[PDB]
């Protein structure tokens, strides 16, 4: 009968919308039934509570408190707690952002926080949840969280225990009392499931020991009202050990019996403690799994006699799921081709269960480190109780490489230190490595190329193609210039997947023109018989050398991006066949080892070392450029890069075809005109380098962050002695014939492997060197 | 290298035993689930079935065991196909 | 590293009146001993003698004396995976006349009927130790708050009636231990339902659900709920672990005088005359008239108390760090003029006549009277 | 982000959309979605956001907005628009054109996004075979079928080399049951033939050769 | 990707307007050729919407709001 009335001020669910929301539909015979209906439904809707029946004439006229709906939660207070559990416990509490606000639910989140603390352990229920209806539609929720409490749990209440020393048990456990000053290995803390796990710790412990009546029964939790001194008590019910002299088994495995018989081949004296035969059962388990099963039901049910202490074990042994074979599949292959990943696999359809297959595929993936969710899904392919589908996940990141150095040559032709790596180029089935250091007058050009396959038997399309025209130009180039040019390309049929002595082709010739005026250079050419000069840097050598070499490589590594189980081994040795200017016997040696010193593995010790020596044509000095430089760069830092060992002394020279005046420090146009102390370290013919360092998570970053960020600390030790050296002329200057060039320095190294930036920030503070080593203070690597 | 190759298999092994478990004819369902997966699914026509194991172990030995049956009905056969290495 | 806690209201020392001299006639230590580790320490006095024991069960007797303390029974067991491991020190102590009754950390009963010094009767029994040994006529009867009843009965060393009762998940630091009133083996609500197992051979006489002995319901717990009984005038004032009042007599829930006003820390509810200190650190001396009394000086805030021992009208309630609080006739008012072994206060004292008996965490026997 | 009276909110937003800097517009529309959810903006704002996303080729944002609308509204007169765009984004999931350009293309990449595309499109046509959308549907349908024919070709001939030539066989049987209508499939037919060769299986080889002759590709 | 598209019709070839030979495979009438297993048949449409480019790339409709 109503007009769905006038409102000088209506805003929300309205004249009509409110008209019907309450039992006040225009056109109704309304009774007080409807009035109470209005009142209650107003409370009820959980969108609006300013509840009344205020009729002018009899027309409802209202001061409103318009508050729809929940709008501003304010998770006030989050100490080590995040706002997300607050939000999730919020919808758990039945309200949320976007929820109808029924002011009823309030205390729940109090509880929703309060009780929450329990599941952590530590409990300080301080849950200040206050709501401010802001009167147009807005709501501001103040969610003030006080929980001052810790799970610092040390009640080693270990009782029922008279077989294994309480302390031994403690050592089994994760609640100790002292922080080592030698290594972080201790535990003291809580969770319900830490509880259970430790329960099993001691339990497995016992039953393993051969216990067969051991159980645990006492669990009495207590905390002081101060909420920190956490004492909880536990007791057990021990078992009985045994000695074993009895055995039974029943097999329906189709034909592997006396292979078990003598596969164990015990004789009449051997002791009961159970996990021994648990590994006997694993024996026969994977025995059949390889034979061609997947899921036989096989148990070893024991007995309990002490009335003669006489125990006999029985085993039921099924045959299992022989032949479930279906195609393999992939997921997460998105820029890689199916075919290349299939080139990875070694699996074969049309067989029976092989763990070795799938798990090796896992690891082969792990090797790659471009992309990682190493997932072999091998469920029963539905239906036809005859088969099993095979399917595979991986998670990827855009991974690509380039290294160079800052400057210089932006004032000049845009100068390039261009070493660039697609690593999706193996997405071409083969990967090429390229870096040229096309420096103003240093034209370094290399080629590295590998398809892992000429042929799948292991032969890998591996080639190394070299030239540099090197000039070394600041004010001239006739100090020296090289057309230097050589290629080494592999050939090997690696029959064992860790044995390789191979026979690839190794050649260089170089054109060496107008070399430098330094004493080693002179005597080396004298050694070549090519007696060198006295005042220029102008001379000739055309070097043509012929290689017969063998070398062996052995690497077991898990993770491709970042291993943990690091054992990588690479050895080269060159016996140089004649027509080579030097028939050098060159030995080059390098190893690296991650030992993940923990099973969380966050803690990995890294040791890396390298030998380099040349013994070849006893009868020549060495064609020099086979030299060793190392130090002060990354394997060592704080010092000049690759500067160690033997120095570089100039000889009085007055040309190079123009070495310029105001020249090298001495023995030339600058300073001293005669032989002098020109000490510029270059190293000798036996080099040795090694880093001794540790790797540890900065956990102050997200699991993603540390997944991309690595933090370690190094001791960087190197020495290089020239086996062929003088004291007679070095009657005043230092010498090299055995490891004495040992130094000290340590550094902090930080690397973030962000997809576009692999980032190196280092502070290695140099704390020992020798003569010829210069200081290095601040620069930020690649 | 024509000298060596890593060994070669096409498995799901068997023997004249489960063969003896089997004979001329019984429903394509039963035997189909009995001797295992149908190794070579005839596409078209003849329900021609091909239990063949293949083995090439490294330049001295072999096993090409080939089997074929025909089930053109409720699962009826009169088909002989067994042979060792070839 | 250090961000897990929030501020607490604490009101350490706002007022002291020097109108009491807390003098000492002796003040002695034999040194912890105590450490910080729960048990029933208190300066129990037998016939003018307190036999002070520090750790490794070292007893030395100060017998109402200006501080000489010698009855050398310095005893941790001869043995163990440590061969005299003295720590893990919580023992049941009783002196009946001249007999000492000691259980050691795991129900270890020792009857030192002091005549030679260390009197060598021991029986070692399994289980654990929480409360005092209640010797009802040769019957060393104990409830430990694992809901356990033990009757070490020394005509053989132990005649065993084992009555293990209900328990909740959290062990009640309000311990149940036998309180005998007229054969009334009065032992409280193990989940809050007060049980009688009176010994005839071990005999659960009666129960009656009273209240909550809290172990798993997320409710009010903070107040020092000494879930412990005070049977007096028949009417039993057994604190229950939810902080609500109840009075039972005739054994019985036939009365449950349950006036709740809140929850308390320190109680001696002596007949009708109640001495109650809340977690507010507010003490009332309740003379019930329907159960209404709050004389709140929460002007002290959240300091752990020790059992308020009254003497000369003088309810001296000891709260940690050199403070004992001597509520004389006027209620709930005293003067806080303090000198003791300020070595923290952490468990109940047992007092005696109008004097004071105190035992320190570091010191042992200090005679802080007037 | 505006909270004008809300049509001028939604208008400063769409002002940034027609303005084309669709990012700021999306900010503005979300703020409108941030402030007032009670009524039917969701419909209007959601179309704005989906269209802007997918024209920016904001592929997963497009999926998200589409799905959260179809949850807000799983039946309006714009079913064709939305379901069409879903098939499209499922396609876009399979292949991305950013490295495809020094001479690169993805022809045997993620099967399952193509799965989602084929599902969406065949679903839509068997529901709605009457739109400008339907034409795109059939076009890209045959396209992807042929595409994954080539994917299969890649993979199976890979085996063929690798020597799963019998597994090759049954794969080819697979594409057979899939479709004999695209040219790689034609080409494959001889591959099964090759299997018959190398696996000594003779009359079958004769037969497959005849089929190679018969459909002549 | 814009190769004169992304403005009024779908990307990809228009050669799937001229897609692969969808040809009945050949053998005499009266043989079963158990090839075929799916929803892939393309009917003779009359449309069934717009064929080509000038179509709506635009949503089939838009509400002013």
């Amino acid at each position: 009968v109503v007009k769905d009335i006038h409102f000088e001020g209506l805003q929300r669910v309205a004249v009509g919308a409110a008209l019907l929301s309450m039992p006040v539909r225009t056109g109704d015979t309304v009774n007080d039934e409807d009035i109470s209906n209005t009142i209650r439904a107003l409370f009820a809707t959980g969108n609006f509570e300013d509840v009344r029946v205020l009729r002018d004439g009899d027309t409802l006229l209202v001061q409103v408190k318009e508050r729809p709906t929940i709008a501003s939660i304010t998770f006030s207070g989050n100490k080590s707690v995040k706002d997300d559990m607050l939000k999730q416990n919020l919808e758990a509490s039945g309200v949320r952002v976007g929820e109808s606000l029924d002011r009823t639910t309030i205390a729940d989140i109090e509880k929703g926080l309060e009780d929450f603390y329990y599941s952590v352990g530590k409990y300080s229920a301080s849950v200040k949840a206050v709501v401010t209806p802001l009167p147009r539609n807005r709501v501001d929720l103040k969610l003030v969280f006080q929980e001052g409490v810790s799970a610092e749990i040390q009640q080693i209440n270990i009782v029922g225990n008279h077989a294994f020393t309480t302390d031994e048990l403690i050592s089994h456990f994760q609640l100790r009392d002292e922080v080592p000053w030698w290594n972080v290995v201790g535990d003291r803390k809580y969770q319900k499931q830490k509880l259970a796990g430790d329960l099993e710790t001691l339990r497995s412990y016992y039953l393993d020991r051969g216990y067969a009546r051991f159980n645990i029964d006492s669990t009495q939790v207590s905390l002081t009202p101060d909420k920190k001194g956490i004492y909880v008590t536990v007791n057990i019910t021990e078992g009985d050990q045994y000695k074993l002299s009895g055995v039974e088994v029943s097999g329906n495995l189709a034909g592997h019996s006396a292979e078990i018989e003598q596969l164990t081949k015990i004789e009449p004296g051997e002791l009961y403690n159970g996990t021994k035969v648990t590994k006997m059962e694993d024996d026969i388990k994977k025995l059949l799994g390889r034979y061609g099963y997947a899921y036989p039901r096989v148990q070893s049910m024991p007995e309990i006699n002490d009335a003669d202490k006489t125990v006999k074990l029985r085993v039921n042994v099924d045959a299992g799921n022989r032949f479930y074979v279906r195609k393999i599949r992939f997921e997460g292959n998105d820029t890689s081709k199916d075919a290349v990943l299939r080139r990875e696999m070694r699996q074969m359809e049309g067989a029976w269960l092989g763990s070795d297959l799938v798990d090796q595929g896992k690891e082969r993936l792990n090797r790659l480190g471009f992309f990682e969710t190493v997932d072999t899904d091998t469920q029963r392919v539905p239906g036809s109780p005859d088969q099993v589908d095979v399917v595979y996940k991986v998670k990827e990141r855009n991974t690509g490489s380039f290294n160079f150095g800052i400057g210089y040559g932006t004032e000049s032709g845009v100068s390039f230190q261009a070493g660039v790596q697609q690593d999706n180029w193996l997405g071409t089935g083969y990967a090429v490595g390229i870096n040229g250091t096309k420096n103003d007058y240093q034209t370094y050009a290399e080629l590295s190329v590998t398809n892992p396959y000429f042929t799948v038997d292991g032969v890998s399309l591996g080639g190394r193609l070299f030239y540099n025209d090197f000039q070394a130009d600041d004010a001239d180039l006739s100090d020296y210039t090289n057309k230097s040019y050589g290629t080494d390309v592999t050939l090997g049929f690696p029959i064992n997947e860790y044995n390789s002595l191979r026979a690839g082709l190794g050649y260089v010739h170089n054109s060496l023109s107008n070399m430098q005026p330094q004493v080693a250079m002179w005597r080396y050419l004298y050694s070549m018989g090519e007696h060198p000069s006295t005042s220029d840097q102008d001379n000739s050598f055309k070097t043509d050398d012929f290689t017969f070499n063998y070398g062996w490589t052995y690497n077991k590594l898990d993770r491709g991006y970042f291993p943990t189980d690091g054992s990588r081994v690479n050895l080269t040795g060159k016996v140089t066949i004649p027509g080579s200017d030097n028939e050098y016997y060159k030995v080059t040696l390098d190893t690296a080892t991650y030992v993940p010193i923990d099973d969380d593995h966050k803690w990995v010790v890294l040791g890396r070392t390298r030998w380099g020596y040349g013994d070849g044509l006893g009868g020549k000095e060495m064609p020099f450029y086979e030299n060793f430089y190392a130090g002060g760069s990354s394997t060592v830092r704080g010092f000049q890069s690759n500067t160690i060992g033997p120095k570089a002394v100039y000889f009085p020279h007055q040309a190079s075809n123009y070495d310029p005046d105001y020249d090298y420090e001495c023995a030339t146009q600058d300073g001293a005109k005669d032989l002098c102390k020109s000490d510029d370290a270059v190293g000798g013919n036996a080099m040795a380098v090694a880093s001794l360092e540790f790797i540890t998570p900065t956990p102050f970053i997200s699991d993603k962050y540390a997944n991309s960020v690595r933090t370690s600390f190094f001791w960087d030790m190197g020495t290089v002695w020239d086996t062929n050296w003088d004291s007679s002329q070095y009657s005043g200057y230092p010498d090299y014939s055995d490891p004495s060039n040992i130094r000290m320095s340590a550094g902090i190294a930080l690397q973030w492997m962000s997809p576009l930036g692999p980032l190196v920030f280092s502070y290695a503070q140099p704390f020992k060197k020798y003569d010829g080593d210069k200081a290095e203070q601040f620069q930020f690597n690649i | 290298r024509v000298v060596y190759r890593p060994d070669i298999n096409q498995g799901n092994y068997l023997t004249a035993n489960d063969v003896s478990k089997i004979r001329v004819g019984m429903t394509q369902q039963q035997v189909a689930y009995a001797l295992g997966t149908p190794l070579m699914s005839d596409p078209f026509g003849t329900n021609t079935w091909f239990y063949v194991f293949r083995q090439q172990p490294g330049h001295e030995g072999v096993t090409q065991q080939t089997l074929t049956l025909t089930f053109n009905s409720s699962g009826v056969l009169t088909n002989i196909d067994n042979k060792p290495a070839l | 590293f250090n961000s897990e806690e929030d501020v607490v209201k604490m009101s350490p020392l706002p007022t002291v009146e020097n109108q009491f001299t807390p003098t000492t006639a002796w003040s002695t230590s034999v040194g912890s001993g105590i450490g910080n580790f729960y048990s029933n320490l208190h300066p129990a006095l037998a016939d003018n003698v307190v036999y002070a024991a520090d750790r490794a069960g070292l007893v030395k007797a100060l017998n109402a004396d200006d501080g000489k303390e010698i009855w050398s029974v310095s005893l941790a067991e001869k043995d163990g995976w440590f061969s005299k491991e003295p720590a893990l020190l919580s023992g049941g102590v009783t002196v009946s006349g001249g007999h000492v009754y000691i259980g050691s950390e795991k129900a270890q009963v020792y009857a030192l009927n002091t005549s030679d010094g260390t009197v060598a009767w021991q029986t070692k029994v399994a289980g654990e130790a929480l409360s005092r040994p209640v010797v009802s006529d040769g019957l060393v009867l104990i409830h430990t708050s694992n809901g356990q009843l033990q009757a070490l009965n020394e005509a053989d060393g132990a005649v065993k009636w084992t009555v293990n009762l209900d328990m909740p998940s959290l062990s009640l630091r309000g311990e149940s231990a036998p309180t005998t009133a007229f054969g009334a083996a009065v032992v409280g609500g193990d989940n809050g339902r007060v049980s009688a197992v009176l010994m005839e051979q071990g005999q659960m006489i009666w129960q009656q659900r009273i209240s909550q002995a809290t172990g798993s319901t997320e409710i009010d717990r903070l107040s020092d709920v000494d879930t412990t009984p005070v049977v007096v005038n028949g009417v039993v004032f057994a604190l229950a672990y939810n902080g609500n009042l109840t009075a039972l007599d005739l054994r019985s829930g036939q009365i449950m005088w349950k006036r709740e006003l809140g929850s308390v820390n320190d109680f001696i509810v002596d007949g009708n005359r109640i001495y109650l200190v809340d977690q507010n650190d507010r003490v009332m001396a309740l003379t019930i008239d329907g159960g209404v009394t709050l004389w709140t000086q929460s002007d002290l805030l959240h300091r752990l108390l020790t059992s308020p021992v009254l003497y000369n009208g003088n309810l001296v309630v000891g709260d940690s760090e050199g403070y004992l609080h001597w509520i004389n006739v006027e209620d709930g008012r005293f003067v806080a003029q303090q000198k003791v072994d300020s070595s923290g206060f952490q468990t109940e004292p047992v007092a005696a006549d109008g004097k004071l008996l105190i035992q320190a965490k570091d010191g042992t026997v200090y005679s802080i009277t007037r | 982000v505006p909270d004008n009276p809300p049509n001028e909110i939604y208008a400063t937003a769409q002002q940034k959309l027609q303005d084309g800097n669709w990012r700021q517009a999306i900010t503005q529309l979300e703020a409108l979605d941030n402030r007032y959810p009670f009524g039917p903006y969701s419909q209007q704002v959601q179309l704005d956001l989906i269209y802007a996303y997918y024209k920016n080729a904001d592929l997963p944002l497009a999926q998200a907005a589409i799905d959260r609308f179809i949850r807000l509204n799983p039946t309006h007169p714009n079913i064709d628009y939305v379901m069409y765009m879903r098939g499209l984004t499922n396609m876009a999931l399979d292949d991305s054109a950013l490295q495809g350009f020094f001479g690169v293309d993805r022809s045997d990449r993620d099967p399952q996004h193509a799965r989602a595309a084929f599902s969406d499109f065949s679903k839509l046509v068997r529901g709605y075979p009457n739109s400008q959308y339907t034409t795109d549907a059939t076009k890209r349908l045959v396209f992807l079928k042929d595409r994954l024919a080539k994917y299969e070709y890649s993979v199976a001939e890979y085996y063929t080399e690798r020597g799963a030539w019998v597994a090759v066989v049954n794969r080819v049987e697979g594409m057979l049951r899939d479709y004999p209508d695209t040219q790689a499939t034609r080409d494959a037919l001889p591959l099964m033939e090759n299997a018959y060769r190398q696996m000594q299986m003779n009359a079958q080889a004769e037969k497959v050769a005849k089929i190679i002759a018969a459909n002549s590709s | 990707s814009s190769d004169s598209r992304y403005k009024r019709q779908v990307s990809g070839d228009e050669a799937y307007l001229e897609a692969a030979p969808l040809a009945e495979l050949h053998a005499p009438a009266g043989m079963i050729l158990p090839v075929t297993s799916g929803d892939y048949a393309i009917p003779v449409t009359n449309g069934s919407g717009a064929v080509g480019k000038a179509l709506d790339i635009r949503p089939p409709a838009q509400p002013l709001a």
